[PDB]
């Protein structure tokens, strides 16, 4: 059978397969955005169809976060190796594992169908009210997709937590990475569901939470109380992969295993209490701002310890071993790239700097360097390491120095200029802009078309 | 073992309705040809026939007494096999901890197949290293590349079969003198008389030898409604 | 206790890490050979040496943990255990009694007083001219 | 010389240990619940406590205590009629115990006693006791 | 931290003056994509794949013991590609301690 | 000390030979325990009453033979003959004579190694020690260089 | 013979082995005097705050025999 | 546990081999093409083969 299979390794393959498929839609949307932003004027979207651009950016964000990177790094690699790393025959909950992937596909079909049938409008992937609650039915459909996705995420989290009860070996760092992400999901998702239900109540049940005398800033608190834990639910599995690859390929035992583990635990606790750095410009109280700014800067400490522990893993490794394997290059590239993204995160963490840089393309470049570059490369590196175990073929990736170089160069051509226009300043979530920002926007656009072309050479 | 769930009622005794109805052939079947249920009732009928005959017990040797109850006299061959069986079962849900393996005394890795995945953690204290996993295939004396701990695979294999309690009992136990049905009848009359049955198994067993339904109350005992 | 714990409240399988204290040490003892004296050099390793059923104490622990599941009578626990088994049940029952015979009476008195004096007997009478019962929990005002 | 034997327990999940052939024979003999019977011995303290739950059993238990009888509970319900046999049975068991204990080692001849009064034995396999769980009083009196 | 096994000087003393470090190649060999024969069917190609497993390979030392293919994690211990059912016999993680009991020995 | 003292499995007896706890719905029959104690006598009281096993006297000569052949077993057999063996005494006897299964390393077939290979064991151990010595020293050397 | 009612027997002790459970030195078995002192203070603060509602607004006029630097002038 | 899912089972022998009427062994589909072009380079890379071993992995132009 195909759909009935409960094999945990087969389901892991399904997650990667579906992430690539849905990923095609994600990348296409990204190409639309960059094409439009190539100059000033209308290029591929009419001025009377500006609502489509708002929908393109909204769906891009939602799909890449919840339907591509999360299903790939928390559903794909985890479901394939975690039961093996735990020296257990199979996953604890076989039937739940099957329904989770089916749920993801069904929620994807709902979203894309809503593109085709509903009027196309957008409110960002952060679905801020009151804009989200005064929209058309496409917003209702997107809400159903998120809630359905939430069901799959929570049940998958329950599945991984049960490994503690059955693990027959040692909890390796990677296993710790997934367990903590599962804990972060169990604690953050129920809050998200509540606020999403309130968005529905105002959309569909004549509720009045997001109209005057009701505080719209309330949504942002509950949303981001899940929002930021989400960005670490998306990065922590990547960290777990990086640890395995560096140790295996360099033939070096992980250094400071317990510090790696305790760094992951620390990032989670801290990541659960820093959400309001996304709400700096709303007008929060001075002491609140100072608390959140202080705790946000603390997250660098545990995150920094992991980075340096990775570096010493690559240091001192034997020279005779060939170092041009794509998996090793990607793992090393992750350290180089993640530091850029994190440092810019610390810059935006200072609220006074953030006043200038909120809702600008500097924020875009910041989270792209971590996700669009770092997380993607980590997932690629992990799949590449498991090529023999997974068994896929008909691609030229394993040893392809051209692909790695071209990808690194062109991805930086896209997002490095977006840091510059952040002090120009070019707001986010816009399509038209002043003529004096064309140069940098044009350079980034040339980078986007080039990256897409390099994706064709792998076949 | 800790990994096993709770004893069943059957783990203690079997219902008398599972007794084979052809007792005459049951007591004449060789041990190698008796199934699990047949072997249970052969031992119980024969074992209780000797135990319920007090006047003969003191003159019966332990070798003969053990045979009647179906208990296997132990010897080094069978002890080795049974011990390795119980060690395999224990390791199913228990940790694998023991002395450091050397050429003289390799770490013994029991397996049914020709291979079992094993990890070396090194020695004690500072001599402990990170888990190094390897596939322990039969016929090779493995040496850890890090601590030089010697490993070896032990296979529970005998004559196209793996080692089980049933296999050990069949291979080493020898059938004695054929059970005499006169003993069954004699003991039956001893403890079962005038509507008092103090050997229920021997009342049912004698009834079957008689043809089923012969003894008082046995037709009523065998008449069920569903 | 309600919640199942493998180590302490293991009622699903009834496993116990150590034998009953009633048994003489010559009959059964806890599996602890940490104090074994050094092995003479002329002794040779016959068994595996692996921790498992080859050790007499561990074997007896496994055997007893299975043969203890059938017993002629109950092993009556002492009253301390019995109280702990239903601690929540008894406490909830007493809570119900408190709600009926303590909370009930004074809540009724307050409402009857409120009827005549407009505000409960544990509140400050207002002079602002507003009407109604007002707050009930005066210490949260 | 006593050979060692394998003793196995469990039906589907079987645990094997080494054991004593004589100890296993005794174990199976005590499993013959119809032949080997548990018997109760009382003391004055416990007889008095029985009355708190069954007055009739207290009176019958007192008779057993006064005669120092180890008695089965089913027989105790008929101690009024069985008393002469029970006293005779007590004597015969004591005679047999003495004879076997006093015999020299290696002498395994059967004891000489009157088995017709000892139950359960081939000579006297017992009586078909009627159930006594029948009300005999009229609730309207 | 782990710094290797401890060595006593007595254990570094050779039994001959010509002893040097054994020069055995730990490169398993030259490999590439597993190459299936056209004639082989699905069953016989499965046998071919099972006979090309690097994790079943080892290096035999001068004294007849073999150092196996080893990995930090058990992910490299299953057949490649991963079969449907991998760890039928529970993989055994061997721990070492100094405890002993008398029953294991004989005088 | 498990399951609140309730045995997972226990014997129940009924006075009426044709009684069925599932078919009948009468309210007069009182079940008994394995020792025969009626259910209306509480456990706390019945467990204090001393119950001993009584075997038919024809078994005394057999129980005597067991004691003589195994003197360590004699005290338990004497209790059984004298009607002083409780259930606890039986349990002590049972577990006292249980022995663990024995494994013999001399019966294990060994992986094949030639006599030439067997004479090189000391050499291979010698190489392993020098590899560990060189490893440990290099760790200090490298740590100093890279840090 | 003599017997003990099982309902009034004492709790069995933990087994003495290499792995021994000991709660004697923890002091977590029951609430101590300190806890009841917290309850008493809570009751006291509750009553005081209501009885004397001008305590938080004290008078700055102070005489203080032996001046301000004497110990009884700090309480 | 008697009659439970076996820990280990031996593979049954493979099905009979098929020959063509002329005796030629019957070939089955195989997705390992021999591409046609003039390039014949062979690149070799030392690869991690666990902790203590390596393998000399070769990539062939064809
Ligand atoms: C008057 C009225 C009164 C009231 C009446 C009320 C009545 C109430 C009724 C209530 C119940 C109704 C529902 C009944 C369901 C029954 C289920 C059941 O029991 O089935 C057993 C049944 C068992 O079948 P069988 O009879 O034994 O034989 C089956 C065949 O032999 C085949 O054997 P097989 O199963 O091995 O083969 C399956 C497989 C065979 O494989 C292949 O076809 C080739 C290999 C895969 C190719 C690559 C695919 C792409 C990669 C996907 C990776 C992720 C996969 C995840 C796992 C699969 C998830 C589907 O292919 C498929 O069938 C699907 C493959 C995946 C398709 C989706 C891939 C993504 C495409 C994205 C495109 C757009 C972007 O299940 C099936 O096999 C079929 C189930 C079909 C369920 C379909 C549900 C679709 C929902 C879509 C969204 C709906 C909303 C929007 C729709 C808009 C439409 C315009
Ligand atoms: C307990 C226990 O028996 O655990 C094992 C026991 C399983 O028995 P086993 O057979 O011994 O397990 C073998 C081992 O797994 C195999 O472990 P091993 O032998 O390889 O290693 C030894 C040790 C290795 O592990 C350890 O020793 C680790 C111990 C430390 C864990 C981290 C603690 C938190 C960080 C420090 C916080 C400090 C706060 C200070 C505040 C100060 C305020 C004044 O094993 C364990 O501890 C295993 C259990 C680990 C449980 C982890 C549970 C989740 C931890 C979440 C951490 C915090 C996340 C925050 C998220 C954001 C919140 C806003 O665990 C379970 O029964 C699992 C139940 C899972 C339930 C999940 C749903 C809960 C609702
Ligand atoms: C605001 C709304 C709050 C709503 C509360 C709802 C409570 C519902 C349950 C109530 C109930 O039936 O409790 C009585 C009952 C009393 O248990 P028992 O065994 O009879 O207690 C015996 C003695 O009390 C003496 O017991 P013991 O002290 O010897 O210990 C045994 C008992 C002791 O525990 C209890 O008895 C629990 C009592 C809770 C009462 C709540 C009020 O253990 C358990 O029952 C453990 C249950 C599993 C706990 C798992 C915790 C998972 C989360 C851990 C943190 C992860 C994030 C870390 C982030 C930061 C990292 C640095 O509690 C349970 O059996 C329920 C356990 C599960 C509750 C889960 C609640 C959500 C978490
Ligand atoms: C996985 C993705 C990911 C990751 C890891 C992070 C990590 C961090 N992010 Fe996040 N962030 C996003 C994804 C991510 N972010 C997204 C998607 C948004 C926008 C959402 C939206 O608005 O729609 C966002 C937005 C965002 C903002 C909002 C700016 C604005 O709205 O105007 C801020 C500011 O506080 C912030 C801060 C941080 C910080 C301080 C970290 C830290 O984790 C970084 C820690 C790492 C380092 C610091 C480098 C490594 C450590 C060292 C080298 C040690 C030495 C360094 C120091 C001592 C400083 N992020
Ligand atoms: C992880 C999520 C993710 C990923 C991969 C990307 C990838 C890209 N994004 Fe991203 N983007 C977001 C998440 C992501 N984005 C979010 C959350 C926003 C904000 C939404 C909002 O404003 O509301 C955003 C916004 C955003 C904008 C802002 C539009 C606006 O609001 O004004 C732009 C264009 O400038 C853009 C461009 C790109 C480009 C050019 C790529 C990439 O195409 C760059 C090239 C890289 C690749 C083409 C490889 C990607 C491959 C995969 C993802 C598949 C991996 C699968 C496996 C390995 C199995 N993105
Ligand atoms: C020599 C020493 C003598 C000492 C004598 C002590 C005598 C003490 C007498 C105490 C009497 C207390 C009476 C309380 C009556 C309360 C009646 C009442 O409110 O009933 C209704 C109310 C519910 O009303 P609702 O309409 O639902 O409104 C409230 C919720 N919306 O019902 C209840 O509260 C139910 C509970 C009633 C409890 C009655 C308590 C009676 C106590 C008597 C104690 C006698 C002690 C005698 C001691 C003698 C010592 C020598
Ligand atoms: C207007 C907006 C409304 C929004 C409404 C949102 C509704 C959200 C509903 C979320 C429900 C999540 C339920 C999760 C249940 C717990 C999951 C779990 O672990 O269950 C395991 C357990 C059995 O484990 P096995 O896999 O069979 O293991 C076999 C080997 N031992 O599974 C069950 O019994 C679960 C049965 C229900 C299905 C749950 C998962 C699928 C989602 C169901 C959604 C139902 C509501 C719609
Ligand atoms: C992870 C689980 C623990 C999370 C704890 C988070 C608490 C962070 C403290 C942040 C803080 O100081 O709160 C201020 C901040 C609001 O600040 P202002 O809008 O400026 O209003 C202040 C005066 N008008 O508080 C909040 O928003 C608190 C939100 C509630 C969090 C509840 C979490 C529940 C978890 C279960
Ligand atoms: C998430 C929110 C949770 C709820 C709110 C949390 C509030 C903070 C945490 C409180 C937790 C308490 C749990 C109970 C612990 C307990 O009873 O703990 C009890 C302990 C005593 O322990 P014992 O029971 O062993 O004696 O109490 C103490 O240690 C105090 C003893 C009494 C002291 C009396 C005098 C106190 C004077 C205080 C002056 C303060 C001045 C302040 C000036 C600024
Ligand atoms: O979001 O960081
Ligand atoms: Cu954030
Ligand atoms: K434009
Ligand atoms: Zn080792």
């Amino acid at each position: 059978f195909y759909i009935l299979v409960n094999n945990n390794k087969r389901i892991g393959i399904y997650y990667i397969k579906l992430s690539i498929i849905i990923g095609i839609l994600g990348i296409v949307l990204s190409y639309i955005i960059r094409v439009e932003l190539y100059n000033s004027g209308n290029r591929i979207i009419k001025y009377d169809n500006v609502n489509y651009y708002n929908m393109v950016i909204t769906l891009h964000g939602l799909l890449m976060i919840f339907y591509i990177i999360m299903p790939g790094l928390y559903g794909g690699i985890p479901l394939y190796i975690l039961p093996i790393l735990s020296v257990i025959t199979d996953i604890v909950l076989p039937r739940i594992n099957n329904i989770s992937i089916i749920i993801v596909l069904i929620s994807y079909i709902v979203v894309i169908n809503s593109i085709v049938i509903e009027y196309n409008i957008g409110t960002g992937w952060t679905l801020y009210p009151p804009l989200s609650i005064i929209g058309t039915v496409i917003v209702n459909m997107i809400l159903y997709g998120l809630i359905i996705i939430g069901i799959s995420s929570i049940i998958s989290a329950i599945n991984f937590m049960n490994i503690l009860i059955v693990i027959d070996g040692i909890i390796y760092v990677y296993i710790w990475s997934i367990i903590i992400t599962s804990v972060l999901l169990i604690i953050s998702l129920p809050i998200l569901n509540g606020i999403l239900l309130m968005i529905l109540s105002d959309i569909y049940f004549n509720s009045i939470y997001f109209i005057l005398n009701g505080d719209v800033v309330l949504y942002q608190h509950l949303f981001w109380y899940f929002g930021h834990p989400e960005v670490y639910i998306l990065i922590l599995p990547a960290f777990g992969i990086i640890s395995i690859i560096l140790s295996v390929l360099n033939n070096k035992i992980i250094f400071g295993m317990k510090s790696m583990i305790l760094a992951i635990i620390m990032i989670s606790i801290l990541g659960s209490i820093v959400w309001a750095h996304h709400i700096y410009t709303v007008g929060l109280e001075l002491d609140t701002k100072i608390y959140f700014n202080n705790l946000t800067l603390i997250i660098s400490i545990p995150t920094g310890n992991k980075i340096y522990n990775w570096i010493i893993l690559y240091i001192g490794s034997y020279n005779i071993l060939y170092n041009g394997y794509q998996s090793l290059i990607f793992s090393i590239m992750f350290i180089i790239i993640f530091i850029i993204g994190g440092i810019t995160g610390i810059i935006i963490s200072i609220d006074i700097i953030d006043i200038g840089l909120h809702d600008t393309y500097y924020i875009v470049s910041h989270f792209h360097y971590i996700l669009s570059i770092g997380a993607v490369i980590s997932l690629l590196a992990g799949i590449l390491l498991l090529k023999d175990i997974i068994g896929y073929y008909n691609v030229i990736i394993k040893i392809n120095k051209y692909f790695g170089l071209l990808l690194f160069i062109n991805i930086n051509i896209i997002f490095t200029p977006q840091f510059i226009i952040g002090f120009n300043v070019m707001p986010r979530r816009i399509l038209e802009y002043s003529d004096n920002i064309i140069v940098w926007n044009l350079i980034s656009s040339i980078g986007s078309i080039s990256t897409i072309l390099i994706l064709l050479s792998i076949f | 073992y800790r990994h096993w769930h709770r004893m069943s009622e059957d783990d203690w005794a079997l219902p008398l309705d599972s007794m084979p109805e052809d007792v005459k052939t049951l007591m004449a079947t060789p041990q190698t040809e008796r199934g699990f249920v047949e072997d249970y009732w052969y031992n119980r009928i024969r074992g209780e026939a000797t135990l319920l005959d007090p006047e003969a017990l003191p003159s019966k040797s332990y070798i003969a007494l053990a045979r009647d109850m179906g208990l296997q006299i132990v010897d080094e061959p069978s002890s080795h096999m049974m011990g390795l069986i119980e060690l395999y079962e224990y390791l199913r849900g228990a940790s694998f901890v023991g002395p450091f393996g050397t050429i003289e005394n390799p770490v013994l890795v029991p397996a049914v197949g020709q291979e079992r995945v094993v990890a070396c953690t090194g020695g004690v204290g500072d001599e402990e290293h990170f888990t190094l996993w390897f596939r322990c295939r039969e016929g090779f004396m493995y040496r850890c590349g890090e601590c030089d701990q010697i490993f070896m695979l032990v296979r529970l294999y005998y004559e196209d079969r793996y080692w089980t309690q049933t296999l050990v009992r069949d291979t080493f136990m020898s059938d004695g003198d054929m059970f005499d049905l006169k003993t069954l009848e004699r003991v039956h009359k001893m403890w079962n008389k005038d509507e008092m049955v103090r050997w229920e198994v021997g009342y049912w067993a004698q009834d079957y030898v008689l043809g089923k339904g012969v003894l008082p109350g046995m037709v009523e005992e065998h008449t069920r409604v569903n | 206790k309600h919640f199942f714990t493998d180590g302490a409240n293991d009622y699903v399988t009834g496993w116990e890490n150590t034998p009953p204290l009633k048994f003489p040490a010559s009959v059964m003892k806890p599996c602890d050979y940490s104090m074994t004296k050094p092995i003479p050099k002329h002794w040779k390793l016959r068994g595996s040496g692996i921790h498992g059923p080859e050790n007499t104490d561990l074997m007896k622990l496994v055997l007893w943990n299975r043969l203890k599941q059938k017993r002629p009578q109950r092993e009556v626990p002492n009253i301390n255990y019995l109280k702990d088994s239903i601690r929540l049940e008894l406490s909830v029952n007493w809570w119900l009694m408190s709600c009926i015979f303590l909370w009930g009476p004074w809540l009724h008195w307050g409402q009857e007083y409120q009827k005549v004096h407009e505000q409960p007997p544990w509140a400050m009478k207002r002079i602002d001219g507003l009407r109604g019962e007002g707050y009930f929990t005066w210490f949260l005002e | 010389q006593v050979p060692d034997v394998f003793a196995t327990f469990g039906w589907e999940r079987r645990l094997t240990v080494i054991h004593h052939p004589g100890v296993m024979a005794i174990s199976k003999l005590l499993d013959q619940r119809t032949v080997v019977k548990p018997r109760a011995t009382f003391n004055q303290e416990l007889v008095e406590e029985i009355g708190d739950y069954d007055e009739d059993l207290q009176r019958k238990a007192q008779v057993a205590l006064d005669n120092g009888l180890a008695i089965e509970w089913r027989v105790l319900d008929f101690i009024d009629d069985e008393l002469p046999r029970l006293l005779a049975e007590k004597r015969e068991i004591e005679k047999a115990r003495e004879q076997v204990m006093s015999k020299a080692p290696g002498d395994y001849t059967q004891p000489v006693f009157d088995s017709s009064v000892v139950v359960p034995t081939p000579a006297n396999l017992g009586r078909n006791y009627p159930t006594l769980n029948l009300p005999s009083g009229d609730p309207t009196e | 931290i782990y710094e290797g096994q401890t060595v006593q000087e007595s254990e570094l003393i050779p039994q001959e003056d010509d002893w040097v470090i054994e020069e055995t190649n730990f490169c398993l060999g030259r490999n590439c994509y597993v190459r299936f024969r056209e004639e082989d069917d699905l069953a016989r190609r499965a046998l071919h794949q099972m006979d090309s497993q690097l994790n079943k390979m080892h290096t035999r030392l001068r004294d007849g013991t073999v150092i196996p293919y080893m990995s930090f994690h058990p992910d490299e211990m299953v057949d490649r590609p991963a079969p449907i059912h991998t760890f039928s016999e529970k993989p055994l993680l061997k721990w070492t301690w100094d405890e002993t009991y008398e029953e294991a020995y004989d005088d | 000390a498990y399951n609140g003292g309730y045995p997972f499995h226990y014997v129940v007896q009924y006075d009426d030979p044709n009684y069925d706890c599932e078919a009948d719905f009468e309210f007069e029959e009182i079940p008994r325990d394995e020792f025969g104690v009626p259910a209306h006598i509480p456990p706390e009281l019945s467990t204090q009453i001393r119950h001993t096993y009584y075997v038919p006297p024809q078994y005394y000569p057999f129980l005597k033979k067991l004691g003589e052949d195994t003197p360590e077993l004699k005290p338990y057999t004497d209790k059984l003959i004298m009607g002083d063996m409780t259930y606890d005494d039986y349990e002590e006897m049972f577990y006292k004579f249980a022995k663990p299964l024995k494994i013999y390393r001399s019966r294990l077939p060994l992986p094949y190694r030639t006599d030439e290979e067997i004479s090189q064991e000391k050499y291979v151990n010698w190489c392993g020690r020098w590899y560990s010595y060189r490893q440990r020293l290099q760790g200090d050397y490298y740590s100093r260089h890279y840090f | 013979y003599k017997t003990e009612n099982p309902l009034y027997k004492d709790d069995e002790p933990f087994a003495k082995t290499c792995h021994t459970f000991d709660y004697t030195r923890e002091g977590t078995e029951k609430n101590g005097l300190g806890y009841y002192c917290l309850m008493g203070l809570w009751a006291s603060i509750f009553i005081w705050d209501s009885l004397y509602t001008g305590a938080t607004m004290p008078t700055g006029v102070h005489r203080y025999v032996w001046g301000p630097y004497f110990p009884t002038a700090w309480f | 546990r008697i009659g439970g899912p076996p820990v280990f089972m031996q593979f049954p022998p493979p099905p009979p081999k098929e020959y063509l009427a002329d005796g030629t062994p019957k070939t089955y589909p195989l997705h390992q093409p021999v591409f046609d072009h003039g390039y014949t380079w062979e690149h070799w890379y030392m690869t991690n083969a666990g902790v203590f071993h390596t393998v000399y992995y070769g990539e062939f132009a064809k």
